[PDB]
RNA sequence: GCUUGAGUCUCGUAGAGGGGGGUAGAAUUCCAGGUGUAGCGGUGAAAUGCGUAGAGAUCUGGAGGAAUACCGGUGGCGAAGGCGGCCCCCUGGACGAAGACUGACGCUCAGGUGCGAAAGCGUGGGGAGCAAACAGGAUUAGAUACCCUGGUAGUCCACGCCGUAAACGAUGUCGACUUGGAGGUUGUGCCCUUGAGGCGUGGCUUCCGGAGCUAACGCGUUAAGUCGACCGCCUGGGGAGUACGGCCGCAAGGUUAAAACUCAAAUGAAUUGACGGGGGCCCGCACAAGCGGUGGAGCAUGUGGUUUAAUUCGAUGCAACGCG
């Protein structure tokens, strides 16, 4: 990336109702290359969620990732010296990604009976600020905010 | 208490920490903070923003004095001496001039050889 | 750039702190002949003027007041 | 060193403090007594202030164009 | 005899030149009090340290010591060391204008004499800051170093003494001559101050550069150019600016100054590289954002070692080890 600036690459939508950001929360979740388990296990884990909370699946994974997408991260820019943590607020893609990445550590961790119950009721925690990934996004949020002192 | 009218403001800024100090037109302290004493020990408490944490809690404890409009008058070199100016302003008070009285010897004591 | 030495007969003089207040700064200090032309001459004629204009207290020292 | 800087600021407008002298004295004083290498650093950057002037003088060139 | 060298005089100028004596202000420290509070300080981070006996902060008063912010300038003065607040006293030199006077009164100098930064030494004061030694903390493999907190001699004053420095433009002093450019500073003559001026000429002076010189870098009217006079000094590197002896010194040590022995080099300037915990620009799954692995287990295989009679031979840092 020293002189390359580059962008995007396509993503195909949903097959089922149109959503690039649950393809690519398909695509953080696949293991192996395989989509059709990994759009089946999200699909069979937003439809239990949704007869669940009693929310369309768009909008209970917006508000329910929305309690775990962050605001500021850390980042090490080393100057004059030492290296030291400024915390970088994340533009909105990254927090995307963060979102998404947490609620499918957390998923691939807390094992009760299968992939898919797991990550429902993860991110049913996370509509309802409980679960291990909004845990990770407040632990990010306190790793930075005590190094407001670098800006 | 004793509704205090209007004061001082000194801001002793050093390298390593930046003593803000309240004070009134006969030269008595009404409350101080440090960005020292407001957390940030050592690395953070020689930056900028411990500078105006600093300020800002050195507004409080001043509610009380009912102190009106303030003379800012700062003190030596720093990160701070700035942001403690931006933190005092922003604490509502109105800061009625901006000097200092930042200390220079006409060639005075020899100064220490240090930092080789 | 203008050194008032070159019509001014009578040279520089201690108690003429009307034309002396021209040559310091905010803060009491004499000034660069650099910055204010004053060819060098002049400059410190004028320079120990200044000095014993601050002994007789006709100008101060510093701000600090 | 001091300004009244009426309220309807809104400003910094403290140009008369790194102007003058605030920091072009202290943090350069503040240590280091040494005797001698003022002279030094004296004539490195009084030798750049006459290659300023010797570029001043012969700043004629094509522009590479 | 002579005036072109060298001086004397009359008028002034510029100056941290010198010695003596006063004095001012900022600032650091200390002392006493006022307000005020849990921190100050310091560092890469700390900790020693200081702080609830109430510090750091801010204010007033008092004491004392050292150096003089800005002016500040390859600016000035001085033989060199060196000298910078202001004022007074005694004092040296430089230099410009014009005129007069003496009439070679000159240049250089072994030995001799004198001045000679800083450290250091003796006697007596002083002691604010800084600070060898010293002590503690920290770093580190160790750290009797850098770093931090303290801190004694000392730095300060008078009077002696030492007599050395990279005391260095590493360039002995004096005189003459030989193209230039821009400056700085200090004089002075002329013309229109005609309005911040223009034309000459004296002194000191910084930088570029010509002929020349030089081994080259460079010097270049302030020569390392062309010469003249006198002085000092050198003769391969190490041993050695050492030993012995002399002279000096209170002491530290200084000055003069070898020999055996040993090496065939030591050295200068510049050139091409390589390298830098040097600078600038740039690239690579190099790092950062991310995914998946190895290192753990079992097995396959190659390797080292051991074994055996033989466990053929070869690769055996990346760039050998599922390699021939």
């Amino acid at each position: 990336p020293r002189r390359r600036v580059i962008g995007q690459r396509k993503i195909l939508p949903d097959p089922k109702f149109g959503s690039e950001l649950l393809a690519k929360f398909v695509n953080i979740l696949m293991v192996d290359g395989k989509k059709s388990t990994a759009e089946s296990i999200v699909y069979s884990a937003l439809e239990t969620l949704a007869q669940r909370s009693g929310k369309s699946e768009l909008e209970a994974f917006e508000v329910a990732l929305e309690n775990v997408r962050p605001t500021v991260e850390v980042k090490s820019r080393r100057v004059g010296g030492s290296t030291y943590q400024v915390p970088v607020e994340v533009r909105p893609v990254r927090r995307n990604a963060l979102a998404m990445r947490w609620i499918v550590e957390a998923a691939r961790k807390r094992g009760d009976k299968s992939m898919a119950l797991r990550l429902a009721n993860e991110l049913s925690d996370a509509a309802e600020n409980k679960g291990t990934a909004v845990k990770k996004r407040e632990d990010v949020h306190r790793m930075a905010e005590a190094n407001k002192a670098f800006a | 208490r004793k509704q205090v009218s209007d004061g001082v403001a000194h801001i002793h800024a050093s390298f390593n920490n930046t003593i803000v100090t309240i004070t009134d037109r006969q030269g008595n302290a009404l409350g101080w903070a440090t960005a020292g004493g407001s957390g940030f020990r050592g690395s953070r408490k020689s930056t900028p923003f411990a500078a105006q944490v600093a300020a800002e809690r050195c507004a409080d404890a001043v509610k009380e004095y009912g102190i009106k409009n303030l003379e800012v008058m700062v003190k030596g070199p720093g990160p701070g001496r700035e942001s403690t100016i931006r933190a005092l302003n922003a604490a509502g008070f109105r800061i009625t001039n901006i000097t200092d009285v930042t200390p220079i010897p006409h060639n005075g004591c020899r100064p220490p050889k240090k930092r080789r | 750039f203008c050194r008032f030495t070159a019509e001014g007969v009578q040279e520089i003089d201690y108690k003429d702190i009307a034309t002396l207040k021209n040559y310091i700064t905010e803060s009491g200090k004499i000034v660069p002949s650099r910055i204010t032309g004053t060819r060098a001459k002049y400059q410190r004629q004028l320079a120990r003027a200044i000095k014993r204009a601050r002994y007789l207290s006709l100008l101060p020292y510093t701000d600090r007041h | 060193i001091k300004v009244r800087e009426n309220e309807p600021f809104d400003v910094a407008l403290r140009r008369f403090k790194r102007s003058c002298e605030k920091a072009g004295v202290l943090a350069e004083v503040r240590r280091r007594e040494f005797y001698e290498k003022p002279t030094t650093e004296r004539k490195r950057a009084k030798a750049s202030a006459v290659k300023r002037h010797a570029k001043k003088l012969a700043r004629e060139n094509a522009r590479r164009t």
